[PDB]
């Protein structure tokens, strides 16, 4: 059973914390039963969702526990007590919010695609560089001209430790777009979702004219400077 | 002695005036006008819309900067009355203002919720 | 031409464009009402090109050492057609008409917010 804790994206956007314990590489076994428990004798809510059998001679199942937010930041060692007779181990996998991490805000920089890629004319690549977040749970989401993009057009990397700050983690979100889309404006906005952020959301934008441009078309008009000023 | 003529923090123009005490005779003292204008090279046309195109033309009507459309009080013999200080008025905002925090709302989707959350276009402005 | 004589300075309040005839013009310096012997205001006479709109003057005769040091002389004018009923124009040497504009259009990439 994989131990997947619900990230901050679930508890912020979905307004609900679904404690999932997904079984992996389970050879097919009838009557799969999943329950949910705490470190102590109290039991959090058992699973209500079940999944159909996988066609590759395997069985799929996803547990759930619609616990509140404030006891998700309690920090107790919640365990998914999977009732199984084929395996005598209950597979009580532990997932909780770690209290020891001290919050740090992620700053997003939007690197425009390099000229060595735009000259190749195949496809531009804008990357959102999310650096310096300690809770290791960033939800980097990508839009286009104010309209959100598909979740498969961009790949957000797993968070990795920063080179200099050891307690801060960084992520790399990369979006591949066609080359004529970048040269026709169409401002791409990278938005992140994170705990240490003030409004939980930070947005940066680039386009052809913003990110590392080869032209600055500034036309200052200081009109009426000899006319009236108190 | 740089008296602050305007301190417009929305177009970043600062105009200051002084009498340079240049010579002994009190007439040729030059009335010096210090227009200091910060041009944001990367701010968009609409600052509150971060998806707006890049602001290229920066027009600064200096009479529009120097208007004083806050009525002031004057003390008459029998009355105190609000007094208009200009005939001009009856806002592009090339730059953000430090005191004012600007928020834009983004569509954030996870499972099709589209929870519209406000960002902070200027961080460290309302924190 | 008048300040070169270094004797007196005449500041003119050009109240023009008022079609009701009666107008009240008083000068103040630093928020205190100046004496009525300091300034003399004309009777309203019709504006030439305008049909029935009037114009009026107010000549404040101050010494030149007051005006060249940069003292604010405010023209308080009261009329019925004004929205707040009183307009205050102020003039002094520092506002004036400048004789040396020094402009600095600092085109900075990382301006963003003003400071
Ligand atoms: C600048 O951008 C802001 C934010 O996108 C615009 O404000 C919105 O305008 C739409 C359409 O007028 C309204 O439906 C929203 O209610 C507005 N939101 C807010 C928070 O004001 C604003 O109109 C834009 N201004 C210009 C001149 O383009
Ligand atoms: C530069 O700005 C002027 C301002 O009117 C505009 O007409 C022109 O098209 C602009 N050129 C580019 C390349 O942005
Ligand atoms: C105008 O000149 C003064 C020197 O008297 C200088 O200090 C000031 O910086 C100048 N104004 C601007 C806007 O640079
Ligand atoms: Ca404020």
């Amino acid at each position: 059973v994989f131990a997947i804790p619900p990230s901050f994206a679930s508890i912020f956007l979905t307004k609900s914390t679904k404690l999932t314990c997904l079984v992996t590489d389970l050879t097919t076994y009838d009557s799969v039963t999943i329950s949910w428990t705490r470190q102590n004798g109290e039991a959090v809510k058992t699973h209500t969702n079940i999944s159909e059998s996988h066609p590759n001679a395997t069985f799929s199942a996803v547990g759930e526990a619609s616990i509140c937010e404030d006891d998700w930041n309690s920090g107790e060692r919640f365990t998914c007590t999977v009732t199984h007779t084929d395996l005598p181990s209950p597979l009580k996998q532990t997932i909780s919010r770690p209290k020891g991490v001290a919050l740090h805000r992620p700053d997003v920089y939007l690197l425009p695609p390099a000229r060595e890629q735009l000259n190749l004319r195949e496809s531009a690549t804008i990357t959102c560089l999310v650096t310096g977040f300690s809770p290791a749970d960033v939800f980097v989401q990508w839009m286009q001209r104010g309209q959100p993009l598909s979740p498969e057009k961009y790949v957000t990397s797993a968070p990795m430790p920063e080179p200099q700050a050891p307690g801060r983690y960084f992520a790399h979100s990369i979006l591949t777009v066609s080359e004529e889309e970048w040269n026709t404006g169409e401002t791409y906005t990278c938005v992140v979702a994170h705990e240490a952020l003030p409004n939980r959301v930070t947005e940066r934008t680039v386009d052809k004219s913003t990110g590392k441009p080869t032209l600055y078309n500034v036309s200052l008009v200081m009109s009426d400077t000899a006319g009236t000023c108190y | 002695e740089r008296i602050v003529l305007v301190d417009n923090k929305c177009k970043c123009a600062r105009i200051t005036s002084r009498i340079i005490r240049s010579s002994e005779d009190p007439n040729e003292d030059i009335v010096e006008r210090n227009i200091r204008i910060i041009v944001p090279l990367n701010n968009r046309e609409n600052i509150s819309d971060p998806t707006s195109p890049l602001r290229t033309r920066f027009v600064y009507h200096l009479s529009d900067l120097c208007k004083k459309c806050d009525p002031t009080e004057v003390e008459l013999d029998n009355q105190i009355v609000t007094a208009t200080q200009s005939n001009i008025c009856d806002e592009t905002c090339y730059t953000y203002d430090r005191n004012k925090c600007y928020t834009a709302v983004v569509p954030l989707v996870y499972g099709g919720e589209t929870k519209m959350v406000e960002t902070a276009l200027t961080p460290d402005a309302c924190y």
